[PDB]
């Protein structure tokens, strides 16, 4: 259901708290740091958007998969189920809801093992051992455990409402599309509303590119200090990523996974 | 799930936005408009960002304490925005045109109407708009007693008569001019009252019904500071 | 200029269903329901809801009744238990909206004929037996004078501000998710809320006008606390610091060691509030009267250093995320005591001088602080830790008998003299905030200003000022030690 | 003052050098700080009873009390403001005199359900009486 | 993915046999599954065909977790049983369908005046919220008989309703034929790839016309006649050449009066053009309703109801 | 920071509530200033200890009871 958010199932229900998420990672927590966690959720983010990318699909059904993704993993373990088969059966259920189109059994194969063995081949040395019986095992389990919450709201249309009304849409659009392609990395959508995370978009990309934009921001009507820790988490997210490579540390975090036993 | 804030009744930016995320039916929309090509080869739906939609760069550097600086200073400007700007003293002042009407006897179904609704429960912003004044300033005490308004929305009535009073004439004291007409329309209450029980009638209890109530109207006129207290305690 | 400005307040317009209980007199039968309709006015003209009646037309919400209390108790009980236990025209031009997404409040209102009068409190003991818990969970009395009615304004919003205060709003219990699955994170906190661990009748507190902020997240609660006519009942009030909270409690203690459980049962309430929150907290406990030598060794002993530190040890065993989060723990981080009393000693007078003359319309508060060391050159340091004076132009309302035993000549004067000292200190359990500081002047300058804006809480609005000088936790104290003095 | 009263009760019907010598070292000789009148009991000895008051108050040896404490001043206001009755009873003494006259004043002082007390404390919570 | 997680989820789920009497007493059989009564040991319960979720079952879940009203139909609870791998699905009992009504009247016009009304202000909601539900029958409509509510329509069986807040496809690349053909649009009967709104203002319009004559007004290329028989031929998009006054007479041969708002109303649900056609929220401001009688939320108004239960198959 | 300046007087004619904004009253007389909606921070404490089930308040009726 759209165009009426706050009586939607995902803002009674999935809008969990910073309190609510660190307590339900503790068990995720007990072999790993925080650090080696959130580059973990960095990478498995990073997977699921290169699958994206390589099955010609839309940014929409990457986003949805992404918070499919994150759901689970926010109240649930990291060793339950392999997080390597989480990132094929949740892009399948994002493409499905969303009318995009059904994938083929043997496409998604062909989607999944190319891109496992050639730009992550370092992270998995294996063959990817899983099929259609594991998936659909899986997709019917996810959605028993989503509390059938399966309507997502995304920042994309508020950010076009946003840039629209402000009338500055060629300089900022494309600015303002790759943070909120960054900000699903973080944990920000399962915190807040979307609308504050396209005007906390909007308050960057302003900065970035020194446009004025003080009348705008200054009119409307609405909480800037939960802007505040938005802005800061976004700051902490580009700063981790200067000191952060892919291929060098993951022999290390995904040696030291905790596996599901058969 | 009382913990959370709803915006959904809290409109942002009111002139030229809406509700926060509540997205209505426009009637311009491009989901309801049919060209001939649009029949043919479906919907037309292109990427809102030429080039590549699904790149994100992360490697743009960025400036914190730039961005803190500016944040501070919209957040700061705001403030100067929400103030409510002090201003003179002025006489308040009304539109004529459409605050009421200029004649009261047009209809006494209106009037019926409206004194009830003033007997009522309903607060005085939707009765501001529409107000009857007589044509003269002593029919106003009866009639509120007939329908026993309280006293606190009867007051309001007597603020808007001065009101309009003044505005006309501008083109005089408030205090007395309007104790003369209290205490002439309680004079003649005694002449009933006094005389018909010397030698029970019906006309006796039409003078003590609104005896009783213009006597309480004007004990809490007095407590208001409302009137002037010199005449018409000489009265 | 509240109605005027049409202002509208916390608690989001509670709405009132109310009963009126009146004898068959007919002078007093009129007087009545010209003031409860001009009552629904004042409620009503103001931004506080709906004062609407009981529903069913019950000669408009009035009943009637009939030494004679017990005439006017039969029917007090055999009547209000049982009682309180397709065309449409205008309707097709406007669709319906659906679905979509609070009951009214439900006080009684008692006339009193009398002129011991707790016999028409003996009808609330019997009215809160027979009815069933949804009904009985947010049920208040309201009593007035029967005097009101026939010879007297500012009663009427007076009154009104009062049971919009006492509604006292409970948290729902029913949350409607209507998940329709059999688990889900939709179901865990509604499973997690019907725990029998977790208490009934929250009863949320809102009043009509809150502290507003000034410029870690924390909280700092007031306590205040003093005895009653006897030795029996130690009173105790407690706030927060922007007074968003108003909770009061009674605890006996009756002899025929003795005083060492008394002060023990005051803080297991205090922690009672505090571990209903989840943000760590700072204490500051005010005492109405004069500390004695043998109070202070109880608030020293059991509340020192190492006991803070001990419970903080044992609040994270039965709640994980007080073990990860210090932030979300509600421990106590420092800890103080201040007590109360007059100074009796020094006057001044406004008549004399050296716009505008302060004490015929408004009021003011002046301090000064020092650290009174005891000389210039184990647990407790000196007496005096640190003192200030508090003198305010404001007056204040009934003291209590024993308050003003020192100096009683000193009673009269409008600019009133007041002497608060320092007694713990304690600051940095969990190792700037003016409380955490080792300075002793700092730590006075911190409470007292809040002290005086706990003061101008007390501002009736019928009134042009404050109702009395001190904190509100010190005139409810005072609020409820007169009427244990009257009744009682 | 005196009218308000009136009215309401109208509407109820119708509706010798040795001898100044000795005084003086113990009367006009208890001069101290006002700024020390919020004072507690002893911290240099741990007693209620320290300084020089034990030649103006009927032993014990106090060893140099370097605090501001005065047994003397500091019972005065003990006698009859709000305190504890175990805390009374020492500062004034249950073997010495008056210790029984406040005893006699409590017990004459005080010569009833849970919930209606309850009651009681419900309607004094708010801001206005 | 271990065995003690499925013990788990064993544990805390339910089974719809050890809770229901859905076994026999079958109501209902459709394309859409079928229909059981059944009770705890009255409700609907629907299976639907297929093992596993299908694009139907996944439409069915999709949408009415969220969305609730008084004239559409409510789910209580679902039901997944990975023995046979079958999705049900409860629903609330519904006494009397739609079709109960037109087979045995085959007549106040004071509950067509608010049938008229129960419908209209539902599919105007439901088009609020950015859904169609591309499928409107008279056996999808359902009364409820002598229960909580009286009166009180409900619709049911959006299998074939899809969101048009953002089509990432054209809406006839999923879905050439999207209703039956009794109650088919000609604009869709024309090779229409992208189609609006409008297609539900032509079903109520064509079923608001059987509830008028008591009979079926399109009656089995093969109906593109019979739209041309009706309403005649348009002489004022696609394969437009390559097909090769009415409907006062076939109105009147019903015996319903020509110069009457209940006409002026049924001329304007039914266009060829989508634009000129009106959309939900004008037909209520139709004075049609306000004229004499009007729609009451209980649509038989204390009349007893001669129409039997469902037979059980 | 807050101090109080002068007082102005009116007559009380003037005061109804019959025009929407304070045509006598001036808002920067008392310092005015309008701040966003907020809810309630004892209303999120109580969503906020849902979590933690601390131990047990008293039931209200311990504290007066004999020792
Ligand atoms: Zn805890
Ligand atoms: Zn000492």
């Amino acid at each position: 259901m759209a165009g009426n958010f706050w009586q939607s199932s995902h803002y009674l229900q999935w809008i969990l708290d910073k309190q609510d998420l660190l307590k339900e990672r503790q068990k995720d927590l007990k072999f790993l740091s925080e650090e080696e966690y959130w580059k973990l959720q960095i990478f498995f983010t990073n997977v699921i958007q290169a699958l994206g990318e390589h099955l010609k699909l839309r940014q929409q059904v990457i986003a949805t998969a992404t918070v499919y993704f994150k759901r689970f993993y926010a109240r649930y373990s990291l060793k339950s189920i392999d997080p390597v088969l989480m990132a094929p059966t949740c892009v399948f259920l994002a493409s499905k809801v969303e009318e995009f189109g059904v994938v083929s059994n043997t496409r998604l194969i062909a989607a999944a093992t190319s891109v496992l063995k050639t730009r992550f081949s370092y992270a998995f040395p294996k063959e990817f051992p899983y099929r259609m019986n594991h998936i659909l095992e899986c997709e019917f389990y996810l959605l028993e455990l989503m509390d059938c919450c399966l309507i997502v709201y995304h920042p994309y249309r508020p950010l076009l409402q946003y840039v629209q009304d402000m009338g500055q849409e060629d300089m900022l659009l494309p600015l303002a599309w790759r943070i909120v392609n960054d900000t699903y990395r973080t944990d920000l959508c399962l915190l807040y509303p979307p609308f504050m995370i396209a005007l906390a978009c909007l308050h960057v990309a302003c900065v970035v590119q020194q446009k004025d934009a003080r009348q705008w921001f200054a009119e409307l009507s609405v909480d800037m200090e939960k802007i505040l820790e938005i802005i800061r988490v976004i700051l902490k997210l580009y700063e981790q990523w200067k000191n952060f490579d892919e291929r060098k540390e993951m022999a290390t975090i995904l040696s030291k996974m905790p596996k599901p036993k058969p | 799930a009382f913990g959370i804030l709803s915006y959904e009744h809290r409109p942002l930016k009111r002139p030229r936005l809406g509700p926060p995320d509540v997205y209505p039916q426009d009637p311009k929309q491009k989901e309801d408009e049919l060209t001939a090509l649009n029949v043919k080869q479906g919907f037309n739906n292109q990427p809102a960002v030429s080039g590549d939609e699904h790149g994100s760069a992360k490697n743009v550097s960025f400036n914190p304490a730039k961005i803190s600086s500016n944040f501070s200073s919209i957040i700061a400007e705001k403030l100067r925005c929400n103030t409510l700007p002090d201003t003179g003293r002025r006489k308040p002042q009304v539109n004529q045109k459409d605050n009421f009407w200029l004649v009261t006897a047009r209809s006494q179904s209106a009037i019926n109407t409206w004194f009830t609704d003033l007997a009522g429960t309903k607060p005085l912003t939707q009765l501001a708009k529409k107000v009857p004044i007589f044509s003269k300033k002593e029919e106003v005490f009866g009639y509120l007693a007939k329908y026993t308004v309280p006293v606190m929305r009867a007051a309001w009535l007597i603020k808007m008569t001065c009101a309009y009073y003044a505005a006309i004439s501008e083109t005089v004291d408030p205090f007395m001019e309007w104790t003369q007409i209290i205490t002439k329309y309680l004079w003649e209450q005694l002449q009933k009252m006094a005389e018909y029980y010397r030698p029970l009638p019906h006309d006796v209890e039409v003078a003590i019904r609104q005896w009783d109530y213009t006597e309480k109207l004007a004990m809490f006129m007095f407590q208001d500071g409302m009137l002037d207290r010199h005449e018409f305690l000489t009265w | 200029y509240w109605e005027r400005l049409m202002l509208e307040p916390y608690g989001s317009q509670r709405d009132i269903a109310y009963v009126v209980l009146c004898p068959e007199n007919e002078a007093l039968l009129n007087g009545a329901k010209s003031f409860f309709r001009d009552l629904t006015a004042i409620y009503e003209s103001c931004r506080l809801g709906q004062h609407r009646p009981v529903s069913r037309l019950l000669t408009d919400g009035i009943m009637r009744v009939g030494s004679k209390l017990k005439l006017y108790a039969q029917v007090c009980r055999y009547d209000l238990g049982p009682y309180l236990a397709t065309m449409d025209r205008d309707k097709v031009g406007i669709p319906t909206d659906g679905d979509s997404h609070y009951p009214p409040a439900i006080v009684v209102y008692i006339i009193d004929p009398f002129t011991w009068t707790l016999g028409l409190l003996r009808c609330f003991l019997e009215m809160v037996q027979t009815l069933p818990p949804h009904i009985k969970s947010t049920v208040s009395v309201q009593i007035i004078p029967c005097q009101y009615l026939l010879q007297p304004p500012q009663h009427l919003k007076s009154l009104a501000f009062s049971a919009f205060t006492q509604c006292r709003r409970p948290l729902p219990t029913s949350t409607n998710v209507k998940t329709l699955t059999g688990f889900g994170p939709g179901l865990a906190m509604e499973t997690a809320l019907r725990s029998p661990d977790r208490p009934e009748c929250i009863r949320l507190y809102a009043p009509p006008f809150i502290l507003a902020p000034v410029k870690q997240k924390y909280n700092v609660l007031f306590v205040g606390y003093c005895l009653s006519h006897d030795q029996r009942w130690i009173l105790a009030s407690c706030t927060d610091l922007y007074g968003e909270l108003l909770e009061t409690c009674i605890i006996n203690i009756d002899v025929p060691s003795a005083r060492k459980f008394g002060l023990q049962k005051l803080w297991e309430w205090c922690l009672g509030l505090v571990q209903m929150s989840s943000l760590p907290w700072r204490v500051v406990i005010g005492r109405l009267g004069r500390i004695g030598h043998g109070e202070l060794k109880d608030w020293s002993c059991l509340l020192s250093r190492r006991n803070l530190q001990s419970l903080s040890k044992r609040l994270k065993d039965m709640c994980r995320m007080c073990g990860i989060s210090a932030a979300d723990s509600p421990s106590i981080l420092s800890a103080c005591l201040v007590a109360m009393e007059p100074q009796g000693s020094f006057v001044i007078m406004p008549d004399s001088v050296s716009q505008l003359n302060t004490p015929q319309d408004t009021s003011c508060t002046h301090i000064l602080v020092f650290p009174t060391s005891a000389s210039v050159q184990p647990n407790i340091l000196q007496q005096p830790l640190a003192l200030g004076y508090f003198v305010s132009t404001a007056k204040a309302g009934p003291l209590p008998d024993w308050f003003w035993s020192a100096c009683p000549q000193a009673q009269y004067q409008c600019p009133l003299f007041l002497k608060a000292s320092l007694h713990l200190h304690v600051p940095s359990v969990q190792s700037s905030h003016p409380l955490d500081s080792n300075q002793t002047s700092d730590v006075l300058r911190f409470v007292l200003e809040q002290y005086n804006a706990l003061s101008w809480l007390t501002c009736d609005p019928a009134t042009q000022d404050r109702r009395s000088c001190l904190p509100i936790h010190f005139v409810v104290l005072n609020q409820l030690y007169n009427f244990i003095m009257n009744m009682l | 003052q005196t009218v308000d009263p009136q009215s309401v009760q109208k509407w109820v019907k119708f509706s010798s050098l040795y001898v100044n010598l000795i005084l003086s070292e113990s009367v006009m000789n208890l001069f101290k700080d006002c700024n020390f009148d919020s004072c507690c009991i002893c911290v240099c000895n741990m007693n209620i009873k320290g300084a020089d008051v034990g030649v103006y108050i009927p032993q014990e040896a106090q060893y140099r009390c370097t605090c501001g404490f005065s047994a003397v001043m500091n019972r005065k206001f003990g006698n009859n403001s709000g305190l504890f009755l175990e805390d009374e009873l020492d500062i004034i003494g249950r073997n010495t005199d008056c210790g029984k006259e406040a005893e006699k004043r409590f017990e004459a002082l005080r010569a009833l359900s849970d919930d209606l007390i309850l009651l009681l404390q419900d309607q004094c919570t708010n801001l206005f009486s | 993915m271990d065995y003690d997680f499925k013990v788990k989820l064993s544990s805390e789920r339910e089974r719809v046999e050890d809770l229901f009497e859905y076994e026999g007493c079958k109501v209902g059989r459709g394309t859409y599954g079928h229909v059981y009564k059944a009770k705890r040991k009255d409700y609907a319960l629907k299976q639907i065909e297929g093992t596993g979720i299908s694009m139907s079952a996944c439409r069915e879940i999709a949408l009415l977790r969220e969305l609730k009203h008084p004239n559409v139909i409510s789910l209580q609870k679902v039901f997944l049983s990975h023995a046979d791998r079958k999705v049900w699905l409860l629903f609330d009992y519904a006494e009397h369908d739609l079709w109960h009504i037109i087979k045995f009247h085959r007549l106040p016009r004071g509950m067509v005046k608010s049938l008229l009304y129960q419908i209209l202000d539902g599919i105007h909601y439901l088009h609020a919220n950015w859904v169609l539900h591309r499928d409107l029958k008279p056996a999808n409509i359902l009364v409820m008989g002598e229960g909580p509510e009286r009166g009180r329509v409900k619709i049911a069986d959006m299998g074939f309703a899809r969101l048009f807040n953002s089509p990432l496809k054209p809406l006839a690349d999923l879905d050439p034929v999207v209703v039956t053909f009794w109650y088919r649009a000609p604009e869709l009967l024309l090779g229409a790839r992208h189609y609006t709104k409008a297609i539900d203002i032509w079903a109520i319009g064509c079923i608001f016309a059987e509830l008028l004559t008591s009979e079926p007004i399109f009656h089995c290329h093969d109906q593109l006649d019979r739209i041309f028989n009706v309403m005649g031929f348009p002489a004022d998009m696609p394969e437009h050449s390559t097909l090769m006054c009415s409907l006062i007479k076939y109105m009147e041969k019903h015996k319903v009066k020509p110069d009457s708002k209940a006409f002026h109303l049924l001329q304007k649900l039914l266009t060829m053009d989508p634009i000129k056609r009106i959309t939900s929220e004008q037909a209520m401001q139709d004075p049609y309703f306000l004229e004499d009688p009007l729609p009451t939320s209980d649509v038989f108004a204390g009349c007893q109801i001669p129409y039997p239960k469902r037979e059980f198959l | 920071g807050l101090q109080v300046s002068t007082k102005q007087k009116i007559s009380p004619w003037d005061l109804f509530e019959g025009l929407k904004p304070s045509a006598p009253l001036s808002w920067g007389w008392f310092g005015t200033v309008r701040v966003d909606r907020r809810v309630a921070r004892g209303e999120e404490q109580q969503r906020l200890l849902l979590y933690h089930t601390h131990l047990r308040p008293r039931p209200r009726a311990y504290y007066l009871e004999p020792l």
